[PDB]
């Protein structure tokens, strides 16, 4: 009985809440700490990609 | 020019708002040195007249072909066929243009990360974020809405380069009326006009 | 395929123009500009 797994914390964090909201190339990634999918400041308004698309 | 809706995630908790709309300002500031010419109309104009030629030379190379084709096929039951294809040509040639517009006049920013829809919602008319004179507010008189309906505005101007000293003027059409639950957006979309 | 040619010959006539333009404008802070427009070209060519 574990098909449904209530999210308790979103991928973004309240500190990054809006740093994504109009940085449209924020791809979440693997969190080797958790195995979960959570954003990182290393890929947010990163003009590395913000033009690549 | 722009309209949208937004939300964190699944129907999870109703009574609290948040960032959701800030995504109407998504753009990749990763490198802003080399200007994005797409915002300069002139650039967008040349591309257009350019293809127009292409759209123009295209028909002649096509209508000429109905000659060797549209009467070599049938009897002289001909202009009923020409009109059936010529019309189409003149039409296809049309639609084959008004697609160029939206690449160059309206929908020239959807497929660009480094231009949020909002600049492109306005740059399409030669406007700028610095001309968003006003902002009509949900303005409910809650501790948060008025508090969070106002933060966001800051960012989306803190993020699009609104000139320090170009605030936008809080209109609150609700002190008169109330909260029409689902009617608000009009009352405040009426005012606007 | 017809317009593809048009979409194809279009870039070359455009990328060639970044030559006479993208280094006549600036210093050799160049491929940061090219990449800013070339990318766009390859992209505009796509959407086109």
């Amino acid at each position: 009985n574990k098909l449904f797994v209530s999210k308790e914390h979103a991928p973004y964090t309240d500190e990054l809440e809006e740093d994504v909201y109009l940085d449209p190339l924020a791809r979440v990634s693997k969190d080797k700490k958790s195995g979960s999918l959570t954003f990182n400041s290393k890929n947010i308004q990163s003009k590395d990609s913000y033009i690549n698309a | 020019a722009m309209a949208a809706t937004a939300t964190d995630k699944i129907g999870r908790s109703v009574p609290a708002p948040g960032k959701g709309i800030l995504t109407t300002a998504r753009e990749h500031h990763s490198s802003v040195k080399y200007a994005s010419p797409n915002l300069n109309m002139k650039y967008r104009k040349r591309q257009l007249v350019t293809r127009e030629a292409q759209i123009k030379d295209w028909v002649e190379n096509e209508l000429e072909a109905l000659k060797l084709e549209a009467e070599e096929i049938p009897s002289e039951d001909q202009n009923e066929f020409l009109l059936e294809r010529t019309r189409e040509i003149h039409n296809e040639a049309e639609s084959q243009l008004r697609a160029a517009q939206q690449q160059w006049g309206n929908d020239f920013y959807k497929r660009d990360p480094r231009i949020a829809p909002l600049r492109g919602a306005l740059a399409t008319y030669g406007l700028t974020i610095d001309d968003l004179g006003v902002a009509s507010f949900h303005g409910t008189s809650t501790k948060a809405n008025d508090k969070n309906e106002s933060a966001t505005i800051n960012e989306m101007m803190k993020h699009l380069g609104r000139s320090e000293g170009n605030p936008v003027i809080g209109v609150f059409q609700k002190f008169l009326t109330g909260h029409p639950k689902g009617a608000a957006g009009a009352w405040m979309m009426n005012g606007a006009l």
